[PDB]
């Protein structure tokens, strides 16, 4: 659920990058 | 890309931006 802590909490552009693939 | 949350497009331009070519994953269910 990525989006449950990138939607309820915050990310950044380095930890957006670990989801990359 | 600052302290703010994500959801919808903001998390791809985010994922787009930072990946490009590597893609994305974005779950949802599970």
């Amino acid at each position: 659920g990525i989006a449950e802590q990138c939607c309820t909490s915050i990310c950044s552009l380095y930890q957006l990058e670990n989801y990359c693939n | 890309f600052v302290n703010q949350h994500l959801c919808g497009s903001d998390l791809v331009e985010a994922l787009y931006l930072v990946c490009g070519e590597r893609g994305f994953f974005y779950t949802k269910p599970t």
